This record gives C-alpha cells, structure tokens and sequence, in this order.
C-alpha cells in the first residue's frame, strides 16, 4: 500500500531495547570501575 | 513393504521423523531437569524429591550437565539435521543420499546412546563445555564426537543435492531454501573445525590414558572456534522455517529473498571468527584480539537486525491481506488460533531482550559486568530455549502431519497453544529473575540452594524463579501429553502427509538478479570465510601451540 | 501494493542497515573510551605466564599466603592469589585504599572464577596459567570473591573476601 508503518514499529521497540539494556550496563560497568 | 507406501517414494520422511522424534526425546529428558533449576535459582531446593524419582541422580550438576548436553548439543542438532536436509531436499524435488542419511541417523544414535551411558553412571559430570582439566569418561568424548562426527554426513548429502540440481539445471540460480542449507552447511564445516579438533588431539587421547594431561586455554579456544558457530548452527534452521514457511502459515508472502540470502550469507562469513566474545575474561590472549573479536561479534548480530525488520514486514504485510487495519491492526489478524504460527511468533518477541543482551555480552569490557552471572542463562534461555525450541515445537503442527499423515485434532491445536503460551510465558518469566539475579552478581552453573542465605539481596527477581520453575514445569508436562498424543492416537491416513511443507510465495523486484547472481558464488564466500577464520583464530593459535602446557586431569564430583 | 510495495521494502532496509551500523559504531566507540582509561586495568594480561599447577603451592610465590601480598611501587600491591577446589588462598585479601592492585591469580586443579562483587574484577583462573589484572579499590569495606566458573561439587560454596582497609 504505502508505509510498513508496523515493522518499522518493531525496529523500533528493537532498538530502544536494545539502547536501554546497553547504556544501564555501560552504567553498571562505571560504577564498578 | 510398507502399506504405508511412504517410505518408498519420499523414505526421506522416514529418516526426518527419525531425526524429530529423536530430537523431541532428549529434549524432554534434557527438560526435565528445567525446572528443578528454575527453583533452584529461586532459593527452594527441590533435589531431594527429583533423587527420589530419578534415584540415578547423584546431583545439581549432573542433572545440569544432562540437561546442558540433552537440550542445546543434541536436541537442536537433531533439529538442524531434520530440517536442513528435508527443507532442501522438497524444494529441488531430489532424493537425499539414502544410505548415507540412515548412517547419519545411526551414528548419532550410537553417539547419543555412547555418550549418556557415562552421563547416567555419572562419570562424566563435567558441563556440556566440559572444561578440562576437568576429565570426563572416555565413553562421553567418543559419544560426542561420533554424535558431532554424523553432521559432516549432512554437510556431504546436502552438497551432494546441490550437485545434482545444478547439473540438471545449467545456468539456473540456486533456489531459496536450499541456498540456505548451503551456505548453513558450509559454514558448519568449518565451525566444527575446532571443536574436531579439541577431540581428535587433546581430548581423546587424554581419556584414554594416552597423555598425563591438556592446556585448558588451547582446549578452551578451540572449544570456542566451534562454540560460537554453533549457536548459528542452532538458529539457522528456526531462521530457515521462519523465512519461508512462517510467512504462507501467516497468510503472506516473504518480502524479500535477495535479504534473507543476504543474511544467511553473512552468518557464513562471520559465524567462526568471533569466539573469543566467549574468552573476555581469560589470561594469555591479547587484548587487541578480543577487541578484533568483539567488533567482528557485533558484525554478527547486523544480519539478525535484519532479519527482524524483514520478518516484522512479512507478518505486517500478511497481516493487513487479513483485514488488519491501523499501527497495530495486523497483528490480530495473523493466525493466533495456529501453534505452528504462535510459537515462532512468540519466540520472536523474546528474541528483542535477548539480542539487546547478547550486544551488550558482546561489548568486551561491558562483559566483567555480567560474565559467568545468572544474567547468561538469561540471555541464551530467550535465544534456544524459546526461539530455537519454540520453532520446533511449532513445527510439530506442520511438520509431522506432513511427515506421518496423522493430522492435529482440535483439542491437539488447542493443546498446542496452552504449551506455546505457557512455555512462552514461562521464558519471559524466568528470563527476567535471571537477568535481575545476574545483575545482582549470582553465579551462573551453581547449586545455590544450598546456600540459601548467601545472596540475600536476591530475594525478589528469587521469586520470579520459582514463580517460572512452576510454570515450566506445568508447560513441559502439557508438552509430553501433547507430543506423545499427536503420535500416539491412531490416525494412520493417507493423503494430507503426500505433502510439500507450506512454503512461501516470495515478492520479485528488478534488484534481485544482479544481487541473487553475486551471492550465488558459493565457493568465492566460502574461501572469503575460510581466510577470516585464518586471520582471527591463527596469530593466537600459533602462539599457544608453541607454547602448550599440559596439566593433570581432575575429577571433583 | 506489492513490488511498488518491494522498491519501498528494499529501500527501508538500505536506510536500517544504515541505521543499524551507525549505532554499533557509537558502541565501539563507547567501548574504546573505556579501553583508554582506569577502568581497563580489569582487561587480562596478554602473555603467556606459565607455571606448574602440581607445584604452585608449595614452591614460589604462591606457596605462602603471608606472603601474598608484595608492595611493588610508592602506591602499588602485588598480590599472589591462589583459587583452590574450594577456596582462596590468602582468606582474607587484605589490600589498602587508593592502591594499584595487581592480582596474579593461578589455580592447583581446576578452572576457576574470580569474581569481585561489587566491581570489575572477573577473570577465569587456569591451571597452568597466571591471571593478571589490575584494580584500584576507591572505598574501604569487604567485598566477596565468588567463584563463578563450575569447578566441582563444592562450587556453590567457593568464596573468598578482599578486605581493603580505611
Ligand atoms: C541459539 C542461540 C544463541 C543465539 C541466537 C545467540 C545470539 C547472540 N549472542 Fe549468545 N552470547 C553472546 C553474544 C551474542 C550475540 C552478539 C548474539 C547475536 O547474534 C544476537 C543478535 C540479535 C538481535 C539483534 C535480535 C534481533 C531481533 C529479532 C530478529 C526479533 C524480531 C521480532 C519479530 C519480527 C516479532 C514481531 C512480531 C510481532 C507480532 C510484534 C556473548 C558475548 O559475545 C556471550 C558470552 C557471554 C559470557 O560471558 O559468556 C554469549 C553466550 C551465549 C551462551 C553461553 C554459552 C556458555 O555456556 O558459556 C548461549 C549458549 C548463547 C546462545 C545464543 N546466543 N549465547
Ligand atoms: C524446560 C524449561 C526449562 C527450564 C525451567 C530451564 C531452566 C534452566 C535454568 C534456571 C538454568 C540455569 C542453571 C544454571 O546455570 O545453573 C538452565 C541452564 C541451561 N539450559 Fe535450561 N531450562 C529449560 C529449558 C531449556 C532448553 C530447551 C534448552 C536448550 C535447547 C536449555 C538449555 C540450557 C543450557 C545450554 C544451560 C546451561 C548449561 C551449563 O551452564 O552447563 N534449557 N536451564
Ligand atoms: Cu572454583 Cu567454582
Ligand atoms: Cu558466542
């Protein structure tokens, strides 16, 4: 149709899972350091 | 013969349901040691009842070695030597080498039968990593190995296939499916380099009395040469159903073939080289070679981004062929009422926490926060346990009515998606105690029930344990009704199982052909993957092998 | 719809590769800044140290954990740790505040792990080999050594303690 408005949605959650585990272990690994 | 005629025009089914019912057999063994450390991990000791049961039992450990050994080496092998052989074969309408594919079978058997002697007689309670110089019985290298050895058949039968075809078929563009199981197989061949080699030099003639003793940090590395590879070597095929059968089950098309080649492709080139990710926090090799590594791991996980904006776009695009109508209309019309579509579904959904913290295990330095924690088990629990496992589980749904005749009941369905969600739930559960008590610093592989006041601040994601082992444990029982039901309850009929697999009709662009031809030069990648693989683990090796120092063998349960 | 719908298919996925790439770089680099600084010091030792596990403790630097800890510059500790089917030798690591820490831990059987709750501190101990890290303690208290690395069936039961003082 036009816009694969879902799946980018998916990238989406993806992503921002992907950046929330990783900046709180990058966090994690500070103030242990 | 056979009045079930079957095993005489497609006997391909025959060795397949073999490889399944084999596979689902260690799978519930493996299993059943599960949840007793679920709850262990939740501070309730439950190894006094299991003992009882199972008096064989002699501890924690050997219930996790068996488990370790039962579920991730030999059920998702198994796995991937049914489908990667079978997928294949049905699309290019050839007959696997049928003498070679019951050796195959019969060298796993006697394997699997070799290697769990020792394991049951607890003389080989060394993890699924077997660690030396930790020694195990000589009986569960050698099971091992012969269980390892029968893929290399596979790695020939599917080549061999692909021989055929193209000698029928000049000029023709591999198709799809089997292009897959090519590159799949291939860079499996060199994945079990290492792990081929740990055996035959060290760790055979080691338990056999033939040396005093091995270098643990040469053992280990080569064990990790094929360790990393071999979780791809688990995923692949998952990957395989969910490209091009997931999609037609769903209502829909694949979106792409040039992109899902393109990420099979790129497993084969970066799969091996990427081990040391598994070696962060050993001594004795270079800190410049990890960091190497550890860029190259997160090169690995850039075809798996992939994968999910090009599965999320298949199931969107099915979705809105099913009336699914704003930002999330297309998600209720996938087939929610089919296990065979839910469980990869469902494993998909657990595949995003469990990406985002392989990325950070990944990360090298960021891997002292977690290393050797419950935080692992979380991270490959969301990977194997529910993806990989879900996909097979699912596949009993369209699989074996395909390969027996025997079709699923209602109840059998609705069965089904009680183990699927539950199972699925289960994950989700267990996965967030574990990643909690991981961050908490609780040790991974231990008993620690029997230190219950030990890590107090992990009273709470404790709970979430326990709350999954029961869970888990209620799943995997509905799971054993439900498997031996769909192969149990005589239904033996004749026409639905005369069946090409539901594969996917696939969408044609004009950017297909240039990119399909270039990634279609097999043996040039191959060659590119062999040369990555001499580039990453060599300066290392050349240096340890100089360098070997063989210490005793132990055992110490 | 679809093949109009594949030039958009085939295009998103240009940009999310690119996407995907750019953000794994800003890893990298974050985790490059952390291999530039203090923090690193918890990365292994590269070379090959070898010593003989059937002779660790009772010849050399191991063999005598009074003599554990060696001070090795103005405001450096060395410290000759030995990780054991099922303990720590010296018990307690006694280290003092705002020092280098340097562990060279080695074991006499099996692989270890050598975790220190509350910091970076996690490497795998091998017969065989020496383990070298480095740490600066920056708070005064105990803290726990866990091993995290299966060893046997007193695992779960393996610790050890640092005892940093004030
Ligand atoms: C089958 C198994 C496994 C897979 C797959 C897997 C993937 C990764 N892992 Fe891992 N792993 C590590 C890094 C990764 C990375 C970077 C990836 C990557 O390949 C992952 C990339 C994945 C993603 C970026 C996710 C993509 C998301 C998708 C594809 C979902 C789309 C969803 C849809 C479409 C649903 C939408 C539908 C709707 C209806 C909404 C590291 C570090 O480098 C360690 C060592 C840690 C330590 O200290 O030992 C490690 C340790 C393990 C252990 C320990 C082995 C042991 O005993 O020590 C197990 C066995 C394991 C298995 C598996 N692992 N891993
Ligand atoms: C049936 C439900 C399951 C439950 C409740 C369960 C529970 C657990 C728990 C809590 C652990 C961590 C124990 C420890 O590290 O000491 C573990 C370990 C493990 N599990 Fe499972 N599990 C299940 C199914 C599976 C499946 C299907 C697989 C593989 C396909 C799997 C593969 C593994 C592996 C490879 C380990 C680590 C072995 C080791 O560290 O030596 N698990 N399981
Ligand atoms: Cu030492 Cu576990
Ligand atoms: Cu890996």
């Amino acid at each position: 149709e036009e816009k694969p408005k879902g799946a980018l949605a998916v990238i989406l959650v993806l992503t921002l899972t992907i950046l929330v585990f990783w900046l709180g272990v990058y966090a994690v690994f500070f103030a242990r350091g | 013969s056979e009045i079930s005629r079957v095993y005489e025009a497609y006997p391909e089914k025959k060795a397949t349901l073999y490889f399944l019912v084999l596979g689902f057999l260690a799978l519930i063994v493996g299993s059943l040691f599960g949840p007793f450390q679920a709850l262990n991990y939740g501070n309730v000791d439950a190894y006094p009842l299991l003992k009882r049961l199972l008096p064989f039992v002699q501890s924690y450990y050997q219930g996790l070695t068996l488990h370790g050994v039962l579920n991730a080496i030999v059920f998702t092998q198994l796995f991937a030597q049914a489908i990667m052989v079978y997928l294949p074969a049905r699309e290019l309408n050839m007959r696997p080498n049928m003498g070679l594919m019951w050796l195959s079978w019969w060298m796993a058997f006697i394997g699997l039968v070799v290697a769990a002697l020792p394991l049951l007689a607890n003389e080989a309670t060394v993890l699924y990593t077997f660690y030396p110089p930790l020694k195990g019985h000589w009986a569960f290298y050698l099971g091992a190995s012969v269980f390892v050895l029968s893929t290399w058949v596979s790695i020939y039968i599917v080549l061999d296939l692909w021989r055929r075809w193209k000698a029928a078929n000049p000029g023709k563009v591999t198709p799809l499916v089997t292009y897959m199981a090519v590159v799949f197989w291939l860079m499996w061949f060199l994945a079990s380099l290492g792990l081929v080699l740990e055996a035959v030099l060290f760790l055979l003639p080691w338990s056999f009395g033939l040396v005093e003793g091995v270098d643990p940090l040469v053992a280990r590395t080569l064990f990790w040469w094929t360790g990393h590879p071999i979780v791809y070597f688990w995923l692949l095929p998952a990957y395989a159903i969910i490209y091009t059968i997931l999609p037609k089950q769903a209502g829909g098309r694949l979106v792409s073939d040039p992109m899902a080649r393109l990420a099979f492709l790129l497993f084969l080139l970066l799969s091996t080289p990427v081990g040391f990710h598994h070696q962060f926090a050993d001594p004795g090799i270079d800190p410049t070679w990890k960091m190497i590594h550890s860029v190259l791991t997160l090169f690995v996980a850039v075809p798996s981004l992939m994968t999910a904006f090009t599965v999320a776009a298949s199931l969107e695009f099915a979705g809105r062929l099913r009336g699914g109508r704003g930002l999330f209309g297309w998600i209720r019309a996938l087939p929610w009422d089919n296990p065979a579509f839910v469980a990869p579904v469902l494993g998909l959904l657990g595949f995003i926490p469990g990406g985002a913290g392989g990325i950070v295990n990944a990360s090298f330095t960021l891997d002292y926060v977690v290393h050797n924690t419950a935080w692992v088990p979380g991270h490959f629990h969301l990977q194997v346990a529910s993806l990989v496992t879900l996909t097979a589980m699912g596949s009993l749904y369209w699989l074996l009515p395909n390969l027996t005749g025997k079709p699923i009941s209602d109840a059998q369905r609705r069965l089904g998606l009680a183990v699927v969600w539950l199972w699925f739930l289960g994950m989700m559960i267990m996965a967030v105690g574990l990643h909690w008590a991981g961050l908490l610093n609780v040790p991974r592989r231990a008993y620690i029930a029997q230190v219950p006041d030990a890590y107090p601040h992990a009273a709470v994601p404790m709970v979430f344990n326990v709350l999954a082992g029961i869970v888990l444990l209620v799943a995997l029982l509905l799971f054993i009704y439900g498997l031996f039901s769909v192969l149990l309850s005589r239904e033996r009929k004749p026409e639905l199982a005369e069946a090409p697999l539901p594969f996917a009709e696939v969408i044609s662009g004009p950017e297909d052909r240039r990119l399909v031809l270039a990634m279609d030069r097999i043996g040039f990648w191959f060659a590119v993957a062999a040369i990555l693989v001499v580039l990453a683990y060599g300066p290392t090796l050349v240096q340890l092998f100089g360098h070997l120092n063989p210490v005793p063998g132990w055992r110490l349960w | 719809d679809q093949h109009k719908a594949h030039k958009a298919i085939l295009a998103y996925e240009k940009g999310w590769l690119a996407f995907s790439l750019a953000m794994l770089f800003v890893f990298i680099a974050l985790i490059a800044y952390t291999l530039a600084t203090h923090t690193a010091g918890v990365i292994p030792a590269g070379k090959l140290e070898r010593v003989d596990p059937t002779t660790v403790r009772q010849e050399g630097p191991w063999a005598d954990p009074a003599q554990a800890v060696v001070q090795t510059g103005p405001n450096q500790y060395t410290v000759y740790v030995l990780a054991f089917a099922f303990g720590y030798q010296p018990n307690p690591i006694e280290v003092p505040q705002g020092a280098e820490i340097v562990f060279k831990i080695t074991s006499p059987d099996v692989i270890h792990g050598f975790h220190v709750e509350g910091t970076n501190i996690n490497v795998e101990v091998l017969p065989g080999e020496v383990s070298t890290v480095r740490y600066t303690f920056k708070r005064p208290g105990e803290y726990r050594i866990i091993c995290n690395q299966y060893c046997g069936l007193g695992h779960q039961n393996m610790f050890g303690t640092i005892v940093v003082k004030e």
